[PDB]
């Protein structure tokens, strides 16, 4: 993560975020709307975050320090970069959303009144259905990742000693390879109950609540068909175990 | 300091989300309490012994029974939550949840745990209840239903009150190092 988007999101709520004699001139159920629109934008920051943590220090370090196959690399951590692409343009998205909503003179205050629009151009058409693809491909080859990742741990002298040196930092405390595999898995489902909450203290503007449901809605149904589209691969599975 | 994995499931409401914030936040969330949670690495000492425990939630995995078992894999203790103020969560255990994680997690020490005991002696939760031919979950309920799914033991806490937070993670601690 950037140091401006890490000081900009440090604070445990918007309400925390902001000055306090700018929150002063807010109502409660504005304030309590900023507050779950903040934490979509923090959790978003964090899972961008584990995902540059696979590429760049996982992935990368591999490749350039190890002398293991590029298939056994990919394996380990199975579209990590389209997730990034994916994922960096959304949060890109947000944080402009935030930047526009900026007063002049601050850096700090603002108020999103506007988010279902964005939210509904992310969960609908072409990118949806690239979200849904390679959200099944890598749930359907996570168990596979960490089979290897406990094949490699155990057998290589080296990738243990890689694994032990990077994953050392304070920082790095809950995101070791199998911990980033999960956190990735578990994303997709934190959206319906982040947007559910965001719509609950949206009423106020008739078009944005609207707005809220018609995204909850599509973000249901890209779930519903990545949670169909999963069929769990094994490493060395036969063609009869398989086709039976 | 050994690494063991927590899991908690359990319906949706059941407060398993709000009990992993309130044992993993250092001060009580006074000001917001989060929607969601994306993991945390507890530093637990129990009985003399250092353990890194990780805790992971199933809160919106709920209706995706495809996704939901990934969160499974090498899982030492499993938390299965339910409400105290939902005599229909607690029937929901040994139908759907029981026999989930015995497949997914065979020989996992599973503890029952009942949340939100507050809500016991709440007056809005037993009128609410009464309208229904309904009343909050008695503690005989409970160790009966622990006993008869075959679980490691029961427990009761709140997540409002932080009564009863503490000595679930470490017994689940305890558990997993069985
Ligand atoms: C624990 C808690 O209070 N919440 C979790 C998910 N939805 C909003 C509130």
């Amino acid at each position: 993560s950037m140091e401006m988007d890490e000081k900009d999101f440090a604070a445990d709520s918007w309400s925390l975020a902001v000055d306090s004699s700018f929150l002063q001139q807010h109502k409660k159920e504005v304030m309590k709307q900023q507050d779950v629109i903040y934490e979509l934008i923090q959790t978003e920051l964090h899972h961008v975050r584990t995902l540059k943590i696979m590429t760049r220090l996982f992935r990368t370090g591999m490749l350039e320090e190890l002398h293991l196959e590029p298939g056994v690399v990919q394996g380990l951590f199975p579209c990590v970069d389209e997730l990034s692409d994916i994922h960096t343009r959304f949060l890109s998205q947000l944080l402009e959303r935030r930047r526009q909503a900026l007063c002049p003179g601050s850096t700090r205050n603002f108020v999103i009144h506007r988010l279902g629009d964005l939210l509904i151009s992310q969960f609908s058409g072409p990118s949806a259905e690239q979200m849904c693809k390679t959200y099944s491909e890598f749930c359907s080859r996570h168990s596979k990742a960490l089979k290897l990742y406990k094949e490699l741990y155990a057998r290589d002298k080296r990738f243990q000693q890689f694994i032990r040196k990077v994953t050392r930092p304070a920082v790095l405390k809950r995101h070791g390879v199998q911990e980033c595999i999960l956190l990735v898995t578990q994303r997709i489902t934190k959206y319906p109950l982040l947007i559910s909450r965001i719509l609950q203290h949206s009423h106020g503007i008739e078009e944005e609540r609207q707005d809220l449901t018609t995204a909850l809605g599509l973000v249901k149904e890209l779930l519903s068909n990545v949670d169909e589209g999963i069929y769990q691969l094994e490493k060395g599975a036969r063609l009869q175990e398989i086709y039976n | 300091a050994i690494r063991k994995k927590l899991v908690i499931v359990g319906d949706g409401a059941c407060g398993k989300t709000c009990l992993l914030i309130v044992f993993s936040k250092d001060q009580f969330p006074e000001v917001y309490v989060p929607t969601v949670f994306e993991n945390y690495v507890a530093d637990i000492e129990v009985d003399g012994k250092q353990v890194e425990l990780a805790l992971w939630d199933t809160a919106g995995q709920e209706d995706y029974d495809r996704l939901r078992p990934l969160s499974y894999p090498d899982t030492d203790v499993i938390l299965m939550c339910f409400s105290i103020d939902s005599p229909d969560s607690l029937e929901n255990i040994p139908e759907k949840w029981t026999p989930e994680v015995k497949h997914f997690c065979p020989n996992v020490p599973i503890i029952l745990v009942g949340n939100k005991k507050d809500l016991r002696n709440d007056e809005h939760t037993r009128r609410e209840l009464a309208k229904m031919k309904q009343e909050p979950v008695k503690p005989e309920e409970g160790r009966d239903m622990a006993n008869r799914i075959g679980a490691f033991g029961y427990m009761e806490c709140s997540a409002k009150t932080k009564d009863g937070v503490r000595e679930v993670f470490e017994m689940a601690t305890r558990a997993a190092l069985q």
